[PDB]
RNA sequence: GCUUUACUGCAGGCUGUCGCUGAGGACUCUCACUCCGGGAGGAGGACACCGAUAGCCGGGCA
RNA sequence: ACUCGUACGGUCACUGAAUCCUGCCCAGUGCAGGUAUCUGAACACCUCGUACAAGAGGACGAAGGACCUGUCAACGGCGGG
RNA sequence: AAACAUCUCAGUAUCGGGAGGAACAGAAAACGCAAUGUGAUGUCGUUAGUAACCGCGAGUGAACGCGAUACAGCCCAAACC
């Protein structure tokens, strides 16, 4: 069985959802963390400075 | 003539010599007990906490405080490195023990700020401090002249941002002159080298 | 090759010719108070030392005399360029 | 290179945990006062997932129902007695102090009260050889002669289920049932098999150690694979 | 990426030393500390654990 | 974690059902044990040096090594004349 | 650094925690143009690529002072009550 195509058949599960905090399609339903803002995670929003240019 | 305070002190020169030995050699069993963070209704060692600004009042808080002791719990690197950031068991931190027992103390107690610390001794696998926080919105504090100024909103928070007087030691700001370069005003204007 | 002890040669101090005695040059001890020394201590911790990490170099097959020239009258000794020997035995 | 096998094993990940959920009980000797006044009787005897060997279920005369680490020769409805005066049969429990010299017994404390450390499996016994007042002198399975306090409890007989290992098990497929019930990642690859990225015997255009086996005490962990601080190998000499 | 008796280091293990740590080259004790015990209490004991440092081993890792 | 586990256990390795068998080699390397003597760091101690300190030397000496022994179903070896 | 390990890139990128409108520093156990002299602290210009560091290689690199900006000095602990 190839890893392309013929695999790709058996994609159903549902993981990233709406997020309820900042309305992302990021919450991930199984481990109930959103991978955009992080709630679920931390009461702080998700930020980092790599999401831009050092000098910027 | 000598206050009976001097004698408190005086007893803590040499807490391993004297009736102070048998006390702190009772004590610690009870301590080495206790939690990380507990709150006392009187300091140890009175003459130190007046002397640092403590008073019996409303508004007026001492915590003990114990930590772990020896350097630094380092985890070795996972990526590359040259044999220089390759070190790993002698590295120490570069804050003192005081200082982390005073920021577990105020986190702790989320209200109140941290006014000084110090030494009530240690063992040989932990050391103890007693804390003295303040209540910057208790009224029996904002009106005392000797107080009040730790209830100013640039005054929250102090010891994480190293505002104590542990705090400022430990960033190299005793000396006035030689030595300080690149310390005063602060590490971080100064590129981090001090 | 051989040597002799003692001989005529002129003295660089009494600033004329007088009998001298040869002697190789013995080693002095160190005292570890130097400055290099205190730069080794201070430069060396965690990881490579750079220069202080490096150890002992080789040898020539052969080495240049390494002598001392005494004056027997005045007592003082000057030194002389050395030239390569095998082996160097003094006569007497 | 890549961690070992030995070193994924610490993580306590579920392929290497033991089906804990699934396991019956600890096999513990009762707790009692004193005056062994504390009897049950055998209501069952059932399987122990954990060591392949019977348990037998005690009702206690206090209402305390409990498994307990069967010897061999227990059957349902036999009176069980645990404690100081405990009877000298097969099946009771009491202090080592108590048992006659010469007596095959198992489930033997380490330090008296813990529950029971030692002879525990199929068909095993420590043997109570020497008595005192300060030491109890007991024969381990292993042959080793172990001084214990002789305040440390034991249960007269050996342990039921002997001979287990008597039995081939003739195909993998058996030793893979008995296999699931163990905190073991089974079946085996040669370290000579593998990648010298994978193990320190990995490599090489044909299979064999490029090394001696034997290795050193201090060896770290990664490293200590093969014969472990072997005093000797082989069988000759 | 991989190897090793390549170079240089780093984890890690063994070992001494100092602190924890007390009383009367071999010893006794109990009071810290450790372990067992539901508890009483039992076992051990200034050792062990832990902090620091020194020597040895050290492709397990860089 | 193993482990609601305790030597009829479970960890680490090699070989690869049954059957008939499995020789010789411990010098090197590895592991392990022992060790009169030798070597073997730091602290403390002693001498010199310094009104102190740096430092030089000494005495003591742990593991380790030298040395001895065990061990090949341990790495491996079993030739030329 | 024409490799590379000390060094460099650099206390940079990135990470953890925290305050404000600005932060931080700050009224000498200072300086040491050694003086019959200066007089809290930032900052700017300069002092200066100087002193100092460094496989004494490549490179790294202040301070006092001076000229400016702005200026401001106080409160406890204890003694005695
Ligand atoms: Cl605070
Ligand atoms: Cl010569
Ligand atoms: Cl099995
Ligand atoms: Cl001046
Ligand atoms: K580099
Ligand atoms: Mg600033
Ligand atoms: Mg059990
Ligand atoms: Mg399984
Ligand atoms: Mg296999
Ligand atoms: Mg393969
Ligand atoms: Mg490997
Ligand atoms: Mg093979
Ligand atoms: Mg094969
Ligand atoms: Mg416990
Ligand atoms: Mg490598
Ligand atoms: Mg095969
Ligand atoms: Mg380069
Ligand atoms: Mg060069
Ligand atoms: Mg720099
Ligand atoms: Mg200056
Ligand atoms: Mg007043
Ligand atoms: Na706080
Ligand atoms: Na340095
Ligand atoms: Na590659
Ligand atoms: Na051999
Ligand atoms: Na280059
Ligand atoms: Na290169
Ligand atoms: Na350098
Ligand atoms: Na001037
Ligand atoms: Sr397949
Ligand atoms: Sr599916
Ligand atoms: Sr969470
Ligand atoms: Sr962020
Ligand atoms: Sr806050
Ligand atoms: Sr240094
Ligand atoms: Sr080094
Ligand atoms: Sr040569
Ligand atoms: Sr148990
Ligand atoms: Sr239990
Ligand atoms: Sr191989
Ligand atoms: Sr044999
Ligand atoms: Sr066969
Ligand atoms: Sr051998
Ligand atoms: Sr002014």
């Amino acid at each position: 069985t190839g890893a392309g195509t013929p695999s790709q058949g058996k994609k159903n599960t549902t993981t990233h959802t709406k997020c309820r905090r900042c309305g992302e399609k990021s919450y991930h339903t199984k481990k109930k963390v959103c991978s955009s803002c992080g709630f679920g995670k931390s009461a702080k929003r998700r930020d980092y400075e790599w999401q831009s240019k050092a000098g910027e | 003539a000598r206050s009976a305070y001097s004698y408190i002190r005086d007893a803590w020169e040499n807490p391993g010599d004297g009736q102070l030995a048998e006390l702190q050699w009772q004590r610690q069993q009870e301590w080495r007990n206790e939690g990380a963070v507990e709150r006392i209704e009187r300091p140890t060692r009175l003459d130190k906490a007046r002397s640092q600004g403590y008073k019996a009042k409303q508004g007026v808080i001492v915590a003990r405080v114990s930590v772990r002791k020896g350097s630094a719990r380092k985890r070795r690197h996972k990526a590359g490195r040259r044999s220089k950031r390759q070190g790993v068991t002698r590295i120490t931190r570069r804050k003192d023990i005081q200082r982390v027992a005073e920021e577990r103390a105020s986190r702790t107690f989320p209200n109140l700020r941290v006014l000084n610390s110090y030494s009530v001794g240690q063992d040989g696998r932990q050391k103890w401090h007693e804390v003295i926080l303040i209540d910057p919105n208790h009224p029996a504090i904002q009106n005392d002249d000797d107080l009040s100024w730790i209830c100013a909103d640039d005054q929250a928070d102090r010891v994480f941002r190293g505002l104590t007087g542990a705090g400022r030691r430990n960033r190299g700001l005793s000396g006035k002159g030689k030595g300080s370069e690149k310390t005063r005003p602060s590490l971080r204007s100064n590129g981090g080298k001090a | 090759m051989q040597m002799p002890r003692r001989f005529n040669t002129y003295c660089p101090h009494c600033n004329e010719h007088q009998e001298h005695e040869v002697e190789k040059v013995r080693s002095g001890r160190q005292t570890g108070m130097k400055w290099i020394d205190r730069q080794r201590e201070r430069n060396s911790g965690i990881g490579n030392d750079g220069k202080f990490s490096k150890v002992p170099g080789g040898d020539k097959p052969t080495k240049k005399t390494d002598l001392k020239y005494r004056c027997g009258e005045c007592g003082k000794a000057h030194l002389r360029e050395g030239w390569r020997a095998g082996r160097l035995e003094f006569q007497e | 290179g890549r961690r070992i096998q030995g070193q994924r094993r610490g993580r306590g990940t579920s392929t290497f945990r033991a089906p804990s959920h699934r396991y019956k009980a600890d096999l513990e000797h009762r707790k009692v006062e004193d005056g062994d006044v504390i009897a049950g009787t055998v209501v069952d005897i059932e399987h122990d997932p954990a060591r392949s060997a019977p348990v037998a279920a005690v009702e206690f005369e206090d209402g305390d129902r409990r498994l307990i680490l069967a010897p061999e020769g227990v059957g349902v409805g036999d009176e069980l007695q645990v404690g100081v005066s405990a009877e000298i049969a097969p099946g009771n429990t009491l202090p080592l102090a108590e048992i006659p010299e010469g007596v095959p017994v198992c489930n033997v404390e380490s330090s008296p009260g813990d529950g029971g450390k030692f002879a525990r499996a199929s068909g095993v016994n420590a043997q109570l050889l020497t008595h005192d007042r300060n030491v109890a002198v007991v024969k381990l399975p292993s042959g080793e002669m172990k001084r214990l306090d002789p305040q440390c409890r034991a249960t007269i007989g050996v342990v039921a289920g002997g001979g287990r290992t008597d039995k081939p098990f003739v195909k993998a497929g058996n030793k893979h049932h008995k296999m699931k019930a163990r905190g073991t990642k089974w079946p085996n690859v040669r370290g000579v098999a593998m990648n010298a990225v994978d193990h320190p015997f990995g490599g090489g255009g044909r299979q064999h150690p490029g090394k001696p086996k034997s290795i050193s005490r201090n060896a770290p962990p990664g490293r200590k694979v093969g014969d472990i601080a072997s005093k000797r190998t082989g069988r000759g000499g």
